[PDB]
């Protein structure tokens, strides 16, 4: 607290000299961590270089999981200096030059972009101009426009659409930047969002080439280009498109082309954007009162997107954790506890897909704190135990030993049968 | 567009660019540089600070193409004389912007006598290269299909088979239960 | 004077161009007719099995009414707000509809749409033979076209059934006013 | 002088609304060197424009250089030199509403214009610097004339 | 049960704000309130606003004859003023 | 935001048209308000009989009424719930 | 009903409703002989 309080009067008092003499005094004694640093690590090159160095390859160490929890500290001390921002970046775009294991650190440069854009720092035209969008230099204005102003004009898509449609198309891997894909889900996507109905096919051409036309590269040069989901997969995205952003038509006539629906919904773009529209879609607090099933479709097409693939099992993930931690005062609880039951059942889907790891954990949490009725955790994990059969991985027994170890399923789901999951999984271990 | 000499002009740089809580070069910049200022530029910057450097480098690219069409050769030599400075930043950044009012790209050279780069290039390469099959697919990759997901970073690789399972879920009851209504509803 | 003068040069009119759709809002309009002919005929078996459950605090009679007139009129505005969006910017009903100058929605509606329900005293077109309207119905018909309702436009034409109920219906407009000028005189005349 | 405003504008995209009126369209305009937005109505059968255009667009207090303030009224027999001869498309209108984000301590930061050129609306929203000459009720000259570059 | 010249009583639920009970909130809103009304057929207004949990307040009667005998003459007079209105503003007409 | 000579206008403006609205001694208010009541009843056509025969109950005082009725509030916690109504 | 009981009827608010749309262009000669027609003119032509 001391420390603190000198650290303020030198803030506030710059000329005098004892505080100088302080802060030297800590630094020789070994607290100099203590003094700001946050700033003084941007002023600083060699000694940001390591940290950065140590924080990714702790990150490439641990997985997506260690990941997330190394992200806030490095992205912050990169981002905060606007130098230290673009020689980050210009060292992830070099090592993603190598097309092995390019991914990873592209992943990266992305996560420190958006970092950069969320803080009110813009530097997508830095980055386009880190790439080669010199041979096309109206695809890169446009697109800077477009991500500077964060939104969609008929202008530059009727123009990237005429230069993509020609005979030479720009690197495809320029407009695959993430904030402008999200931005196109959100136009076409979320209710309430006009678009030009007279450039909508450009904008559905415009998608498809971005998300299904493939590439190939060598030594980042264009070798061919396979075309083949063009006409299929646009006609899929402008049916889906149609059916989402026609929200005065009812969810039954939704649920009446469910044929057409799941045939379409079997790409990853579409499927992603037909995820995004339902969040947007169920995200308005009313539409649990316009809502009139217990098991919804949403809930079904949910677990179709689970299944279709393994990459948006995270977002199926977020989703229902939005939906789950709702929690309504403006509603029978008996709806909302149908409603949980049915995200369970959801979440047991994601569990039986594979993905294990974050849904145990979760329900851990929720256990863990309270947010979930008795009831609920109980026919959570009686179907779970009544769905998977052994053997387990250590990671999953690890994770749901402490869960049977609470009180509220010990004396709950502990039942007098031959077939007791919880005595099974007790003895089996 | 008067003509500012250079004490003048370091002053009015420590001026407007000397905001050291704004290690954001602020979108202003874009109309901070002029012709005059520029030309100017060539006998105060020996005075500017190392954060002055860097904001205005970072604020150069930050400007329209038709002024930097106009406004070329002007831009050449304040590159070159950035790349005459003590801070090794400021010769990089010079270095790789030099292509910058030609082509409208960035040059892309790294592993030149910089020892951070030099480490920070060689231990994330050699990571890479042992968790190569545990990469990080990106956001554009959750859109990508199966093809342009395989010819950027390999085929899909499933996670790890945590178990089998002797039930089938749920999930399949709901989704056989809403393909029989919409049958009915439908027809 | 200026705008009148004004008018010399763009100049104003109506016709049979103004009075036609598209010939898919006819579909819908056909569609929406169908339907609550549908609705209609279906209240009217659920009614003859006995499923209606009585309106509390009304006979069973009269909630069979509201049932029906629901339908007819829940029918009718669609099939009129279906005909409203049908209409050019360069129609000349809506022109001279909104303006104010003359007409309303409803005007447009019974023109291009349906004419709708006839009504006399407040009800549907009452049994004057026993048990049906005109000789050409069965007995107990409590069908649309039996009790008085007019599917078709004044464009199209209307049959005779609903061309006399049509005209029962406008008796009473002349009736009432023949009788209310001189209620209201004498009211008039005392306050003053 | 009496050049309120200038600067070079791109069609960024046409009436999104759709055509409410045949010979009147709508126009959203971005900014390439002050970066604000407009919004305006123009006459499209007289003066076609599609996007991707760009124009100089030069808001004038008056015609006349040596800024001799015109009363405002019609006279076609006038052989003073005038700013319209190197453009293509001149409105005249009044300005008849100016928003801002002003709160009640400190000043605004952004500031939007409104003008009518007798029913042909444009709204130019921008920050406060760049709109200073701006006065409600005041008469204001379009001239804008589009670019070939 | 019940009391003479009442032949039936219809439970309404007021959907107008005329009708409907305002009572100004601790922070100054209005916030109109929906409670249950009744609508009789006959006319009594001594004994139906004797009876308990009836409104001796709000409770009209609509005829002008057994308000004056009841009420007063003032009381008449504001209740032939409300029929006027009403009658004359049903169409949607304004007079001063 | 008025300035003093506006507010000042403004003042004087106000004490002027207030003192034309004044009513004039000698107007017949008897008979424009008989007109202004007869002219809407030459122009007006659950059950409780609207239109001119309700205005011909109202004036001329009739002890049987076409639909008398009463509107009966409920006063306590009866007024919620249904049954207790 | 403190209102006005005299308006624009028939084919002259039709008219006027044309009239005043956003998209209605008059040349000089129209021009003038419309305000040929009005009473109470300072004789000025406004500017276009």
């Amino acid at each position: 607290t001391w420390r603190d309080l000198f650290y303020k009067l030198a803030e506030a008092h710059p000329d005098c000299l004892m505080l100088n003499f302080t802060v030297k005094l800590i630094s020789d004694a070994g607290y100099q961590g203590e003094i700001t640093s946050v700033s003084t690590a941007c002023q600083q090159l060699e000694v940001f270089s390591r940290v950065l160095r140590t924080s990714l390859a702790t990150i490439l160490d641990g997985g997506e999981e260690n990941l997330e929890k190394n992200l806030p500290e490095f992205a912050k001390m990169v981002c905060h200096g606007e130098h230290t921002y673009l020689f980050a970046q210009a060292m992830m775009s070099v090592l993603a030059q190598e097309e092995q294991g390019g991914s990873a650190v592209r992943r990266i440069a992305q996560e420190v972009q958006r970092f950069a854009q969320e803080k009110g720092h813009d530097a997508s035209q830095i980055t386009l101009a880190l790439g080669t969008a010199a041979s096309y230099p109206r695809a890169c204005q446009a697109l800077g426009a477009m991500l500077s102003k964060g939104a969609l004009n008929p202008a530059d898509i009727t123009v990237l659409f005429k230069m993509f449609t020609s005979m030479d198309p720009p690197p495809v891997e320029l407009i695959r930047v993430p904030a402008f894909l999200d931005l196109f889900m959100q136009s076409l996507f979320k209710p309430g969002a006009r678009i030009n109905q007279d450039h909508k096919h450009k904008y559905i051409h415009i998608l498809a080439y971005a998300a299904s036309v493939v590439e190939t590269w060598k030594k980042n040069k264009r070798v061919s280009i396979n075309k083949d989901e063009l006409k299929s997969t646009s006609k899929a995205v402008e049916t889906v498109h149609n059916l989402c952003c026609n929200e005065n038509k009812g969810a039954s006539e939704l649920v009446a082309e469910l044929s057409t629906l799941y045939q379409c919904i079997r790409f990853p773009v579409v499927a992603m954007g037909v995820l995004k529209w339902v969040d947007w879609t169920v995200s308005e607090p009313r539409y649990f009162q316009l809502q009139t099933d217990h098991t919804p479709v949403h809930l079904a097409l949910l677990d179709e997107i689970s299944t279709c693939h393994q990459l948006l099992h995270p977002q199926v993930l977020q989703l229902l954790v939005k939906l789950f931690e709702t929690e309504h005062s403006q509603l029978d609880v008996m709806e909302q506890l149908e409603l949980k039951k049915t995200l369970l059942d959801r979440m047991v889907h994601l569990l039986s897909r594979g993905y294990v790891l974050p849904v145990v954990s979760y329900i851990r949490k929720c256990l863990e704190k309270l947010d979930t009725d008795i009831s609920l955790i109980r026919y959570f994990v009686t179907e779970v135990l009544d769905v998977i059969a052994p053997p387990y991985t250590s990671d999953f027994v690890q994770l749901f030993l402490p869960i049977l170890e609470n009180d509220s399923i010990a004396g709950t789901i502990k039942t007098e049968g031959e077939h007791d999951p919880v005595t099974e999984f007790i003895a089996h271990c | 567009m008067a003509s500012m000499r250079e004490s003048d002009t370091g002053l009015w740089l420590h001026n407007k660019l000397g905001a050291t809580d704004e290690l954001w070069a602020p979108p202003s910049i874009a109309s901070l540089l002029t012709a005059a200022v520029i030309d100017n530029i060539r006998l105060c910057f020996h005075g500017l600070s190392s954060a002055v450097k860097l904001k205005l480098l970072l604020g150069t690219l930050h400007l329209p193409r038709r002024t930097v069409d106009e406004m070329k050769g002007a831009l050449m030599e304040i590159i070159q004389l950035a790349s005459l400075d003590s801070d090794p930043w400021v010769l990089m950044v010079a270095d790789i912007l030099k292509s910058f009012p030609d082509t409208g790209s960035l040059n892309l050279e790294l592993e030149e006598q910089n020892p951070n780069v030099q480490d920070i290039l060689g231990e994330l390469r050699e990571k890479v290269g042992e968790c190569e099959a545990s990469a990080m697919l990106p956001l554009e990759c959750q859109y990508l299909n199966k093809n342009a997901l395989t010819t950027l970073a390999g085929p899909l690789t499933p996670p790890v088979k945590h178990f089998q399972l002797k039930r089938k879920p749920k999930s399949a009851t709901l989704r056989a239960e809403l393909l029989q209504k919409s049958t009915e509803t439908a027809q | 004077t200026v705008i009148n003068n004004w008018l010399l040069i763009e100049g104003h009119t109506i016709g049979i161009g103004d009075s036609i759709a598209d010939s898919k809002t006819y579909q819908d309009i056909q569609n929406t007719i169908k339907k609550a002919k549908q609705d209609v005929i279906e209240v009217i078996e659920k009614a003859h099995n006995n499923e209606l459950e009585p309106t509390p605090g009304n006979t069973l009679r009269q909630t069979f009414e509201n049932q029906v007139n629901r339908i007819l009129n829940d029918a009718r505005d669609k099939t009129g707000s279906s005909a409203q969006k049908s209409l050019s910017e360069y129609n000349n009903f809506k022109s001279m509809v909104v303006s104010g100058a003359k007409g309303s929605k409803i005007n447009i509606s019974q023109v291009i749409a349906v004419v709708g329900q006839q009504n006399v005293e407040g009800k549907r077109i009452p049994f004057g033979f026993k048990h049906r309207t005109l000789p050409h119905f069965i007995k107990d018909d409590y069908g649309p076209e039996s009790r008085g309702f007019v599917e078709n436009s004044y464009l199209a034409g209307l049959t005779p059934t609903e061309f006399f109920f049509h005209a029962m219906g406008g008796r009473e407009g002349l009736i009432d006013t023949a009788v209310k000028t001189a209620e209201t005189g004498y009211i008039q005349r005392r306050l003053i | 002088a009496g050049i309120l405003f200038e600067d070079i504008f791109d069609v960024k995209d046409i009436d999104p609304e759709g055509k409410k009126f045949d010979r009147v369209s709508r126009l959203h305009c971005e900014s390439e060197s002050f970066k604000m937005d407009l919004i305006l109505d123009v006459n499209i059968q007289i003066y076609p424009v599609d996007l991707g255009d760009k124009f100089r667009l030069v808001i004038a207090s008056t015609l006349y250089e040596d800024g001799t303030l015109d009363d405002g009224e019609y006279n076609p027999t006038d052989d003073r030199p005038s700013r319209a001869d190197q453009f293509e498309y001149v409105m005249y209108g009044k300005v008849y509403r100016i928003e801002g984000d002003e709160t009640s301590t400190e000043a605004a930061t952004r500031l939007s214009a409104y003008v009518s050129y007798g029913g042909l609306l444009m709204r130019l929203q921008g920050d406060a610097n760049n709109l200073h000459g701006f006065e409600v009720d005041s008469r204001v000259y379009l001239l804008m004339k589009k670019l070939a570059f | 049960q019940g009391i003479e010249q009442i032949s039936k009583v219809y439970m309404h639920l007021p959907q107008t704000d005329n009708k409907k009970k305002i009572i100004i909130t601790e922070d100054g809103e209005f916030k109109a309130l929906q409670e249950w009304i009744l609508e009789t057929d006959g006319v009594s207004l001594m004994r139906v606003l004797s009876e308990k949990d009836v409104d001796p307040v709000r409770t009209t009667s609509n005829d002008i004859v057994e308000i004056f005998t009841v009420l007063g003459i003032e009381a008449v007079r504001k209740a032939l003023e409300r029929e006027l209105y009403h009658v004359i503003s049903f169409d949607g007409s304004y007079v001063n | 935001r008025l300035s003093g000579e506006a507010f000042d206008w403004l003042l004087g403006e106000i004490e002027s048209k207030f003192n034309q609205a004044i009513a004039h001694p000698g107007e017949m208010v008897g008979a424009l308000a008989a007109q202004s009541l007869g002219e809407p009843a030459t122009q007006m056509t659950k059950n409780v009989t609207l239109g001119v025969p309700r205005l011909k109950e109202l004036i001329n005082i009739s002890k049987k009424p076409k639909t008398p009725s009463l509107t009966v509030f409920l006063l306590g916690q009866s007024a919620r719930d249904a049954e207790r109504a | 009903s403190n209102r006005p009981v005299m308006g624009i009827v028939q084919d002259t608010l039709t008219a006027v409703r044309k009239f005043t749309k956003r998209d209605v262009f008059l040349e000089r000669g129209e021009v003038m002989n419309l305000l040929m027609f009005l009473s109470t003119w300072d004789g000025k032509v406004p500017q276009p």
